[PDB]
């Protein structure tokens, strides 16, 4: 996360700032990329969404 | 409020200005490095008066 902290109802991920429970979808925005998966201890399997990809599938 | 160490030491490294990806993917040597110095400074104790 960017600023934040990721959280999950059960079954859905979000994440949101950690003072106030305000979830929001997992997109690119809110999130960095660093490394690979086989290094985190405790990372889980979830969809980033990005938001570019539905307008250029309108474009398409 | 709970939360797991490891990611309230990415809270902190977030504080002290390094990013969380430092932290998540030094945790093994960062651990290591903490209790070594814990048991370095039992020695201090033990032996200097
Ligand atoms: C950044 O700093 C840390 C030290 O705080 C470096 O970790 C240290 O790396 C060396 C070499 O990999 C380790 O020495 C090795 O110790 C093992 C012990 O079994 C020994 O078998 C090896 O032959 C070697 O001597 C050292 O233990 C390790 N220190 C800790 C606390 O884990 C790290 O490599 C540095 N990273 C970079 C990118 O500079
Ligand atoms: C954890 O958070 C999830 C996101 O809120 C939530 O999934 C959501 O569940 C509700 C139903 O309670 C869905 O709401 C929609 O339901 C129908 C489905 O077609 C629509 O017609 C309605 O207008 C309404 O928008 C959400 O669509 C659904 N979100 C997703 C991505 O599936 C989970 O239910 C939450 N889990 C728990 C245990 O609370
Ligand atoms: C999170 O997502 C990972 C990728 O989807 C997933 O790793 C995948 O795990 C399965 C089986 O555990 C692997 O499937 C194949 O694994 C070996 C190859 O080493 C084969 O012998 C098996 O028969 C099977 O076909 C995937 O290869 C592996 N994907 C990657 C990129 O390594 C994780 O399991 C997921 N983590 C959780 C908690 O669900
Ligand atoms: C957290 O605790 C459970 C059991 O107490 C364990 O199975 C799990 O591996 C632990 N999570 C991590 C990232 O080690």
């Amino acid at each position: 996360p960017r600023e934040g902290v990721f959280v999950s109802n059960g079954t859905h991920w979000f994440v949101t700032q950690r003072n106030f429970y305000e979830p929001q979808i997992i997109t690119t925005d809110n999130t960095f990329v660093s490394g690979n998966c086989d290094v985190v201890i405790g990372i889980v399997n979830n969809t980033v969404y990005d938001p570019l990809q539905p307008e250029l599938d309108s474009f398409k | 409020l709970q939360i797991p160490f490891a990611m309230q030491m990415a809270y902190r490294f977030n504080g002290i200005g390094v990013t969380q990806n430092v932290l998540y993917e030094n945790q093994k040597l960062i651990a290591n490095q903490f209790n070594s110095a814990i048991g370095k400074i039992q020695d201090s104790l033990s032996s200097t008066a």
